């Protein structure tokens, strides 16, 4: 859970390069598949298991 | 203190085409190599 945003996965770093503004990132198919960490100010990939 | 000025001059102002700008990130989510 992150913010609210429930979900099963497998959490990665990332090089996805989310700007100040942004929280989430999402795919094709309207589902968030990444998002930076509230505490510490990262993107983490979001891959199902 | 707030007086106005006389020395207003009058002129209809120029149109001018704006191109391709004015384009802006429509919500706060990120997106790529997409189109959307
Ligand atoms: C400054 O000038 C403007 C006009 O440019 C004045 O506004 C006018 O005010 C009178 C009443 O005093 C109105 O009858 C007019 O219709 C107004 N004209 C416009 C175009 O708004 C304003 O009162 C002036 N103020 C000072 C402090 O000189
Ligand atoms: C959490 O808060 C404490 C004190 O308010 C601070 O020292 C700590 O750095 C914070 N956590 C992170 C990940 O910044």
């Amino acid at each position: 859970n992150f913010n609210g945003l429930k979900g099963t996965g497998v959490l990665t770093e990332s090089n996805k390069k989310f700007l100040p503004f942004q929280q989430f990132g999402r795919d094709i198919a309207d589902t968030t598949d990444a998002v930076r960490d509230p505490q510490t100010l990262e993107i983490l990939d979001i891959t199902p298991c | 203190q707030c007086v106005n000025l006389t020395t207003r001059t009058q002129l209809p102002p120029a149109y001018t085409n704006s191109f391709t700008r004015g384009v802006y990130y429509p919500d706060k989510v990120f997106r790529s190599s997409v189109l959307h």
